[PDB]
RNA sequence: CCGCCGUUAGUUGCCAGCGGUUCGGCCGGGCACUCUAACGGGACUGCCCGCGAAAGCGGGAGGAAGGAGGGGACGACGUCUGGUCAGCAUGGCCCUUACGGCCUGGGCGACACACGUGCUACAAUGCCCACUACAAAGCGAUGCCACCCGGCAACGGGGAGCUAAUCGCAAAAAGGUGGGCCCAGUUCGGAUUGGGGUCUGCAACCCGACCCCAUGAAGCCGGAAUCGCUAGUAAUCGCGGAUCAGCCAUGC
């Protein structure tokens, strides 16, 4: 009934909620393909729908925020892929080579106090 | 179809190829262009001779142009020159205004720079 | 001239254009962080040498 | 409806004390709200190593502001007591409201 | 450039009040180059300083009311 | 380079018609960060391409492709003092790159007004071998074979 | 620092489930979730297929994470007798009815030029308008400065909150929705030049930043060379902050 998802990717969390249903999604306030309708990373977020093809089987309302628009979808493509793992682990099995559960090591990394944009240098004279 | 100084811009939008022009930019555009009438989209090749009248009766039974702009300027400058204040002694001196930097820049007043000679590069390494 | 350049923005004098700030502890305005009123070299010396509650060599 | 506000430097120290007051309040008082958390508020700053003046050689350092907040609901005769007398933070600050 | 009010100098007000109400020399020294110009003073050959020495300059129409020290030269060697 | 043989690294499996080429060309013309501007250009660009002709748009693109994949190259080489140009055969990793790199030339080169024209232009013409990289490719073909003596003589 | 899980606590937040609901969590109500954080855990080539005298190399399972996890702080014995006494301390040497105190004024802002390092464009992967998303990070009751009245705005008047997860600085921007430009110095671009002003400050001459009426220069992508850089990195995108009255801050 309450299949909980957890997402985050790149200064954004996913709080994934999905319930039982259509397999369609409203995320935070605005349809999926008018909230995201400019990336089309948007579907590619739904790859977990689409990797049992469950974009029919499990309705969804989603709380995912922070970052931008892009990491916060790539989020909620996560969150998506935990939600059903937690309520049927026969899934996670299924999933794993396919990179779904491993994650990043990304941000705009802290800034260097010789560089501009830390493999940035200052141009180099040599005279 | 003709203004002022022989000035005829030619299939365009109007107001646009008004901006083209000395002594009128946007602003001033706009203003004739929103008081004496005119839709800013018409292009023209589509016109009557009567709003052009009498735009052109905006633009010169008011204020100023091309002529006396220049002149304007000119007389101003002579006074800048006729005590020779720090200003206008630097007209003369062919510098700018703002007296910031010229050490190494200045070129967009007195044409290309005409190295003297280096003056000699000593073991800067 | 330094001994004047110290008591002088020392005893307030007229306009507040004219307040620089000090390192008490060296002699010095440039660059000295005004929530302490201490120059870079001697804020370093201080912290340096341990002299100081809650202050930390970052390791963010 | 007493509200208190812990403003402290050294986490291990100030966290013990920010216990203590819970645990003890948890006492001499009734519930005691836990000690919800505040983000350590931090003045950061930079500088240099050395004086031969050039523009390498920097190091950064923080000023790590360690806050602490306490909630609690009617009092006692006893929380204001025992909890008026002693205190020993050997640094670390506290500051109160009853709003 | 001053809102409303324009900023000059008194003690210059003070000497030229007096001044004014005479039109006594042709000696207006001034060790103040900074004070703004102000054509109440029927202009007279304003002596004033540069920097280095006291440089004086005639004060005429023209010059509706623009400040003082651009007008002593105080820069050595030209170009 | 020295000690590392270096590696391989994915592309993007392209989220449309789930192919490597696809995304690769996205990224060529990704610029300046915004891959979904250039990318849309290049989808905008595929049902153009795919209105004018009768065939889907990966055929018309391989075979463009195949109009070019460089199979020998042109380096450097030292001889106690002169120079020579080696060429040698590549690794087709590098051939389909600068394919997809040398295709994104010929667009640069292309004088059309929106993008989209550009790259369909280009595609149409490579596919068939009237192409500006495909062209480009045999000529750096004939860079390799005329200095076929160089062929014996490599680093 | 950041990536996952957990124990530990909810005036951040949350209908996730109910209610009031001006269908804005706005309010009862909860604090599961978000975050915020004290403390721990968690991954070692442990194992599997294989090869190797080994080191260890190739594949695989497992799992949030692999076989240094993405980064730090740390910079040896000693060199270059580089350099800083003008940040300091300090020896030595020198000034003393002054090489010092005071100050007004100008000067480091000057200029026929070489160069570095930074910025902003020479457009159509691009500019102008409206339209509307998604960041973190911080400074702020000797301060941050909103909300209304004004105005083109800078900025000022009434001045509201904020000792501050609860108020503010503050508005992100690229984007993308609808239109307009049309490859032309081109509504590309903004230096320079004139005049109108407001702020700050005693006061913006030699010596300010900004809102505005006017020009719209040089430039249609760059010689010989030289430069950075292996990924959330080049690139692009905006900001806070700090010294600081304001302010040349594109710097850092």
């Amino acid at each position: 009934e309450q299949y909980y998802g957890t997402g985050r990717r790149k200064e954004a969390v996913a709080r994934v909620f999905l319930r039982p249903g259509n397999g369609k999604v409203t995320v935070n306030g605005q349809d999926f393909n008018e909230y995201f309708q400019g990336l089309v990373r948007a579907v590619a977020a739904l790859e977990p729908l689409r990797a049992v093809d469950a974009l029919g089987h499990f309705d969804a309302y989603i709380t995912v925020r922070g970052g931008g628009k892009s990491g916060q979808i790539d989020a909620i493509k996560l969150g998506i892929a935990r939600a059903l793992v937690q309520y049927n682990p026969d899934y996670r099995a299924k999933l794993k080579p396919l990179g779904f559960l491993t994650r990043d090591a990304r941000v705009v990394e802290r800034k260097k106090y010789g560089k501009h944009k830390a493999r940035r240098a200052p141009q180099y004279s040599k005279r | 179809a003709r203004i002022a100084g022989v000035e005829i811009p030619r299939n365009k939008r109007v107001d646009v190829a008004l901006t083209y022009i000395y002594g009128i930019g946007k602003a001033r555009a706009k203003e004739a262009l929103e008081k004496t009438g005119i839709n800013p989209a018409t292009r023209v090749k589509d016109l009557t001779e009567a709003e052009v009248v009498r735009l052109r009766e905006y633009v010169e039974n008011t204020w100023k142009l091309e002529g006396e702009l220049r002149a304007e300027v000119a007389a101003n400058i002579k006074r800048l020159m006729d005590i020779g204040c720090y200003r206008g002694l630097r007209h003369r001196r062919g510098l700018p205004v703002r007296g910031q930097r010229t050490r190494t820049n200045a070129r967009t007043r007195k044409g290309p720079r005409k190295t003297v000679a280096g003056k000699k590069k000593a073991p800067r390494k | 001239a330094r001994k004047a350049l110290i008591e002088k923005a020392k005893r307030t004098p007229k306009f507040k254009v004219r307040a620089y700030t000090r390192c008490v502890r060296c002699g010095r305005a440039r660059s000295v962080y005004r929530f302490f009123g201490l120059c870079r070299i001697c804020l370093r010396e201080l912290a340096h040498k341990g002299q100081l509650p809650g202050v930390r060599k970052a390791s963010w | 409806k007493i509200r208190i506000k812990l403003r402290g430097f050294d986490h291990k120290t100030l966290d013990a004390s920010a216990q203590k007051i819970v645990e003890a309040a948890r006492r001499s008082g009734a519930q005691v709200s836990g000690p919800i958390p505040l983000p350590t508020r931090v003045r950061r700053f930079t500088v240099i190593r050395g004086p031969f003046k050039h523009k390498d050689s920097r190091e950064h350092f923080e000023l790590r502001t360690h806050n602490r907040l306490v909630d609690i609901i009617n009092p006692n005769r006893k929380t204001i007591e025992q909890l008026m007398t002693l205190d020993l933070p050997t640094g670390v600050e506290i500051e109160i409201k009853t709003v | 450039s001053l809102k409303k009010g324009v900023f000059v100098d008194d003690h210059l007000l003070e000497k030229v009040l007096e001044l004014n109400a005479k039109g006594e020399k042709r000696l207006i020294k001034t060790w103040s180059r900074r004070s703004t110009i102000v054509p109440e003073m029927v202009g007279h050959t304003i002596a004033v300083y540069n920097g280095k020495q006291h440089v004086p300059v005639y004060i005429t129409e023209n010059m509706v009311g623009h400040k003082l020290g651009e007008f002593a030269p105080t820069r050595t060697y030209r170009g | 380079a020295r000690r590392r043989r270096a590696e391989v690294r994915q592309l993007q499996p392209d989220l449309v018609y789930g192919d490597v080429l696809v995304t690769a060309f996205i990224n060529k013309i990704m610029r300046d960060g915004k891959k979904n501007l250039a990318a849309r250009i290049f989808y905008d660009a595929c049902k153009i391409i795919q209105e004018k002709t009768g065939q889907e748009p990966l055929k018309v693109f391989k075979q463009a492709v195949e109009n070019v994949k460089p199979r020998m190259e042109v380096r450097s080489r030292r001889v106690g003092g002169a120079n020579y140009q080696v060429p040698m055969e590549v690794s087709p990793r590098r051939q389909q790159s600068l394919a997809l790199r040398w295709l994104v030339q010929a667009a640069n080169q292309r004088p059309e007004r929106r993008a989209a024209v550009r790259i369909a232009h280009e595609l149409m013409d490579a596919a068939e071998g009237k192409g500006g990289a495909v062209k480009k490719k045999e000529d750096v073909e004939r860079m390799a074979e005329a200095n076929r003596a160089y062929a014996h003589y490599r680093w």
